[PDB]
């Protein structure tokens, strides 16, 4: 396939060929123009706080080494021994001054830095040049209020930059309620789904909700309960939508601190929330401590999504195009009391975790509609992403991005896509800035 | 057991061995083979009301875990070890229970079937509550669906049973440490 | 590979490169070539008599919903919901005046059409065209007295035209004889082959009976059971072969009205075909009143087979190059008793189905010569079809089609090769066609 | 159980269910469990003729199905719900164990591996026949064949067994609802 | 067994039937059970040298073979018909235990997860030895390890025990015929 | 990729491209320019040594059939009919005058030739030309003392040749020693690594034995026990390694004939082979006896290994990328008391069999490295094969071949990748020769 011409997302992102979720060349080629060029989520500060303490994590399919370093900063490198290729860490998280490879002994620093070889005087003598052979290290490190994100590309923007129009809608929970902690281990699932299938969902998707958790919704006890089983829709002016040039977007459901969290915890939370809203309003104004206490269902671009409020943190790390690992930890609020955090961290996993019954209600939906993509008479096919479409507009006094002013509708789907495609078709990231100077603009037509 | 020779060996596990080699009732055995052949009964039947009315105390702890793989030297690095996949109240299982009945659970439509194998029964009472007897068994659980989806989970159970409602012996506690760090069963949504 | 000029099937059918049973690349192409393009079976009347009666079939790798309208017509559709793609149907069979999806909850009818979409009028007011939103359909769906196929191709020949010489052979059963009725559910298993070998098998290879049954001819009591480890040839005049411009062929086994079935049906059913014989001498004349009554191993290109009189009815269901999903029913005369009817059916598959013991014979015949085509060695190796070349006639007074007067030979491999061969190499009908024009010339040469 | 409030058991399921929480004998499940197991036995080391003569009644029906899959909501659709993968009288098996011993069975050389696994195991006197034993067990069947084939098989088994030549327990109904649809498994030619 | 008529059934096999059919102890199978549930469980957790000190006789052979497929028809090569994956004395398990253990044993870093499934137990005493209880066994060993490695071992065990030091049964010899001919488990590290 | 002109392997061997253990049309690619065109390790003498006896082997993914002819020679054929390519034998190892195909029955003689074809006279006449349809014949079969190999290609050097500098080496245990026999029937393991990965590690690589197998040296008794997690270097001139033009090489451990066995067998080994070199000394010299009671880690290229002393014979026999089946038998020399061989038999498997302790050290070191070579940022990274780099020698008067006159290095790894790349780039031996007509001036450069 020819990726500088194909339409693979079509003018303004109306839809996209069911192709994308089923083509291996084009995943392939996502490990290139995606996930070796975007920003990917690695770790929190509260997972490795400490000097010496690591995590491994995926980006896109390479597994990389995540280490806090003697001077408080993060660096992250390949976990592949430099000498014949062996994969140097085979635990999740620890605390190590360096990392020895178990086939023939090469120890690294933390720092990446190729610090001994066994026997190096007797074998290599000076001809060894350690200093050329440190870890291969990931370009770009960067922070959002605690939460680390690493991109191969040297040349991509600022992750701040990157987050667009979406830092403003993140920042209330992030930085103004005093700062979140992820609690750990995540729960890791493989689902047999493309990436973009739950990326799309949780991006843009509030349509979904009453129809797909319709049993969840009436089981299980939560705050947004009346949309069961489409029972009721919720009222004009309920929530919004949002996108950005970088791909990422998200929904915004006003007031739902509670999130998809059973009644056993609504009271709770809605005081919490609420007693820090009050506080806030004076800081940040009324609207901004609003959407502090709302529930947000954003994706940032490509494969890390989150639940605000609810607490649920993904990442969909690519596999294959039917294949996806799911990692999903709990985000809480650190000044909350630790047994509300426990709890809630309980929450998290018992409605969207491994045995999730929220995230099971998801299954059928993403791992079919990732096969079908598969399918002969369906790879040409459109999937669609119209609903909303030219009720969108860009440069609100009060809500920045492009904007959709209503609770359900396609908005965010339109902006992922659009920046997937630009992408997709570009070999750098100077050619998806020259694809993307008029992105607003596309996405607003009509 | 002596932990500082059986290298391996976690205080936990050496706790529970304890447990079962000490005094042996062939009777209790036999008992908690029934129970736990019933209960197995009821779940792959799929009658979750009649295994919550019949199996499951009122003050259950129904907890499987997940843990962090961590190096078997460490001894630094102390955060959380482990995340609850399951860490379920009474109506919490409840609520599941009745997710898996709602008529808008589109997932169990066609039915899906269960079939579990339950293994290595060890029944003993506790030492300082007369009236609590700990059972530990191993199940392997066979769950298909849609023509072709076929997973099977494998696990051992630490469980605590108490004579309850009209004497009937209910599970007060079920605890799982899943042995598999990254589920290739699409989920664990199952009642080990 | 280049399809144009790749010489796959060499001239008269008389080989074939072994690579045809494990490439991948050919068995993408034949997606597009062979199951896009030509009558795939999907199911029988019997199995959804009524107004939304539906099942599920596979159209290659491509599943449908086939349902009853109201109007007694069977319209097809793709399985696939037209907003984000999600599987439509969970089922096999049910009845249903619609089918709404789990997703999002759009509301398609019996017909296709997109009949309702959730809270349509506030989401997308006036502006989604359901009208241009139905499934996407079938383009052709024909009945061959009951026996429902469908085809994507909307340019390909009637059904009729398609059965070519072979329609001749299958009427006095499937017409003259009152008519069939399909026993369901079929059983469905997986095999490790391509779907090409039991093709090839039940169409035209009454030479591995003897040996590879040996064991089932042996124990299981039938009338053909002199053949068991070649013990004895049939005599002459036992049977003939045929095949068809379109690539549809079987074998004619004289009288073999029991055919695989065990001494415990033998006394039955060949007082029952006798009987019925005897009354369709005076209707269609003696020859043909014979045929109804004899042993036919037949496969309707490309992928459906069957035994009549054995009653087994096969859907050989591509998955990949090694992988076929293979669905199993049994044919039963309307009119016979239905005492008769459970017991012939039970007997179809006790020898045909799941545990067949006779499909089971079969199993390391099909899967071996299917892996072996990926191997490096004989991947360029020629698999023979020549037994009876030379001897084959066409246009015979009696008999149509191309005809090997004999039971035991190699001509239906041939017209079934040849009219894949003429698939491959062609872009659609009319270069088929145009490939296929001196078909019979080609078949009886020498 | 009610079954009006357990919405996903089957009113079939129910009934079996009640034959056994009824009145327990532990000896009972003990005998069961010996016949069981050296069932498997004779059939794991492939001795089909004395898995005839010493286990199979000659009244046998020995069964397995396969059941379409239909919502779970179906009630107007009312053709054939399924299919019999086995369904035999003792002749039939006759034939069945004659093709296995069959010198020119080419798919028998070289010789197949297979190992069974019997467990939950209940066992309950028919309460109008005195003399018909119901038994229900699970079973986990591995055949392994030619380098690298392997076939795992799992299901769950209702039987009736009665007293026949000697006084020895025969096989007088098996039945076995396979819970794949779709068998990932290249047939279903082992006995279950 | 007559394996004149049971064409299927290896000379071995039907020796092996004889002794359990012969004279049944249902206390003597509810002791093996016991046995076998406790080793299975001193092995799932790790406790290799508890495994040894009591479960393990001095004098033990442990051996596992492979079988060359050959024709059932062959009777005229007569070369080495098996390898020996195990043939170990008490001293050899002893070196492969210390190599379990040892701490620069990186493959068990992290930590490996064992579950076993112990079925089918019969157990009957040796008609010539007394004090030699044959117990024969199967069983299915899971072990994850790394993430997403899971690999599942399935056999048959034919097994010897007699009373050692202090009066405990220990295992004097275990023999298993492994039924996968090419393994597709990674290795067969495990203690079947 | 274009394997003319990719450099996959740098010059003099220095690095190789990560991905070569990873990408998937290379490995399709090597079974033309590898698997079919060099000598693969089928079986030995002691496993077929009667008439009629044979064994099934795999060259490549290619199954072969091989036979003792009545005449004493052995034949090797592909084990595929001629007729619709059905494998032959399914079974290991037997003594028979032919093979009878299971689908149609055609009758195959020990010698490949076609003999039988059921009812060839009513069926075919005259017409079947069974001279023409005998197997396809591995067209090179060679012996090396009993070790029987084979080569597709017909224009191949022979065997002796291909050997190269290695054959010194090797003729004191496999000529000289009295002869070895192979203790059959192998162990049979399928592990996630790519072929080159053991057999880089058993051509060449010293440097892993003290590290990777700390625990099994611990533990396990043995003669180079010293060396348990790099507790000591071995002392100088304790080794050498060498390798060829044609790429096999090895390592030489001076006196270790106990090998890996555990210190049950190492009185009795070191005796008998103390002896033998007593000898020898006198027929051969010293240095020679010397070598012949020295542990050699060798790889005959491109797949089958050894350990001499040790008693351990390998094959890596391919599957894919990340897919190798092990095949382990023991060596002995037969003039060992038979009580010792079966002892040395059983501890070959104890350490290096199916459940080998020493093997299972290499395991995840073998997998990671392979699987790490699919991982999109470790594709074109250098695997490094440098240590000793500019100490090789060529034209030795004691030790042919270019050797590096040190126990633990990697010339050997330099010198197998060197063919490597010389062969993946050349279409025939012709072109080899010609891409290797410098090739030890390009291993012992600076
Ligand atoms: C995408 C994925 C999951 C979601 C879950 C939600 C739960 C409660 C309210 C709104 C939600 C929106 C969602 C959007
Ligand atoms: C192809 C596949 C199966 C067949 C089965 C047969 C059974 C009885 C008589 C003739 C047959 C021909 C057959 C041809
Ligand atoms: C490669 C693979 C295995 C080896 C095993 C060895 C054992 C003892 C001494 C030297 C060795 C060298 C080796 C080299
Ligand atoms: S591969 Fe890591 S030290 Fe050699
Ligand atoms: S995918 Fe079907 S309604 Fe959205
Ligand atoms: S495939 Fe071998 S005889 Fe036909
Ligand atoms: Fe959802
Ligand atoms: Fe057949
Ligand atoms: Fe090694």
């Amino acid at each position: 396939m020819n990726y500088n011409n194909k339409i693979l997302v079509s003018e303004s992102g109306l839809s996209q060929k069911h192709l994308i979720h089923g083509d291996e060349e084009l995943f392939q080629h996502e490990l290139k123009t995606i996930f070796a060029r975007n920003w990917l989520f690695l770790t929190h500060d509260s997972l490795i706080p400490a000097p010496g303490d690591y995590v491994t994590a995926k980006m896109g399919i390479d597994e990389v080494i995540v280490s806090r370093q003697n001077d408080g900063s993060i660096r992250a490198f390949l976990n592949v021994c430099r000498h014949r290729g062996k994969t140097l860490v085979s635990v999740e998280a620890g605390n190590a001054k360096g990392f020895v490879c178990s086939y023939h002994g090469w120890g690294f620093g933390s720092n990446g830095e190729l610090q001994s070889v066994p026997f190096e005087k007797d074998l290599y003598g000076e001809s060894l040049n350690k200093k050329c052979l440190g870890l291969k290290e990931v370009a770009r490190v960067e922070s959002f209020h605690g939460f680390i994100y690493g991109c191969f590309d040297q040349e991509a923007p600022p992750l701040m930059d990157y987050l667009g129009d979406a830092a403003w809608y993140l920042e209330p929970m992030f930085k103004h309620s005093g700062g979140l902690e992820l609690v750990g281990p995540p729960g890791k699932v493989v689902i047999k789904a493309n990436w973009k299938a739950p990326a799309e969902n949780f991006v843009g998707d509030a349509y979904h909700v009453g129809w797909t958790h319709a049993s969840s919704l009436r089981s299980g006890e939560s705050i947004f309960s009346s949309l069961a089983g489409n029972a009721a829709l919720p009222p004009e002016g309920a929530g919004l939508q949002m996108t950005s040039k970088y791909g990422s977007g998200m929904g915004v459901l006003w007031d739902g601190y509670s999130g998809v969290h059973s009644a056993d915890l609504v009271p709770e939370l809605m005081a919490f929330g609420g007693a820090k809203q009050e506080r806030l309003n004076k800081e940040i104004g009324d609207v901004r401590a609003r959407i502090y206490r709302s529930h947000l269902n954003c994706t940032v671009f490509p494969n890390n999504s989150m639940l605000t409020c609810s607490g649920v943190f993904k990442v969909w790390n690519p596999i294959d195009a039917n294949t996806t690992e799911v990692w999903t930890y709990a985000i809480v609020e650190k000044d909350m009391p630790e047994d509300l955090k426990r709890r809630l961290a309980d929450s998290v996993q018992r409605t969207f975790g491994p045995a999730g019954f929220w995230e099971s209600d998801d299954n059928d939906n993403m791992e079919t509609a990732s096969q079908n993509g598969k399918k002969y008479q369906s790879r040409d096919s459109d999937l669609l992403s119209n609903l909303g479409f030219g009720e969108d507009v860009y440069g609100d006094a009060v809500y920045p991005g492009v904007v959709g002013k209503s609770a359900i509708g396609e908005t965010s789907y339109r902006g992922f896509y659009r920046a997937y495609q630009a992408h997709v078709s570009s070999s750098n990231w100077a050619e998806f800035e020259h694809a993307s100077s008029t992105w607003h603009t596309e996405l607003t037509k009509t | 057991i002596n932990i500082q020779e059986d290298k391996l060996v976690s205080a936990h596990d050496a706790e529970e061995i304890l447990r079962f080699f000490n005094c042996h009732d062939s009777a209790l055995q036999q008992e908690a083979t029934t129970l736990l052949t019933q209960e197995a009964h009821l779940l792959d039947i799929q009658a979750y009301r009649a295994w919550l009315e019949h199996c499951v105390g009122s003050e259950v702890q129904y907890q499987v875990i997940s843990r962090e793989l961590r190096a078997a030297s460490e001894r630094r690095y102390k955060l959380n070890e482990a995340m609850n996949v399951y860490n379920e109240n009474f109506q919490q299982l409840k609520v599941r229970v009745e997710h898996q009945l709602d008529p808008q659970n589109w997932g169990n439509s066609p039915k899906l079937r269960f079939t579990r194998f339950i293994t290595n029964v060890q029944a003993a009472m506790d030492v300082n509550d007369k009236e609590l007897l700990h059972i530990r068994s191993n199940v392997i659980l066979h769950r298909a669906r849609r023509g072709n989806q076929v997973d099977v989970f494998y696990a051992a159970r630490e469980d605590k049973w108490k004579r309850g409602e009209g004497g009937v012996r209910k599970l007060v506690q079920r605890f799982v440490d899943y042995p598999e760090r990254i589920l290739q069963t699409h989920n664990l949504m199952v009642f080990l």
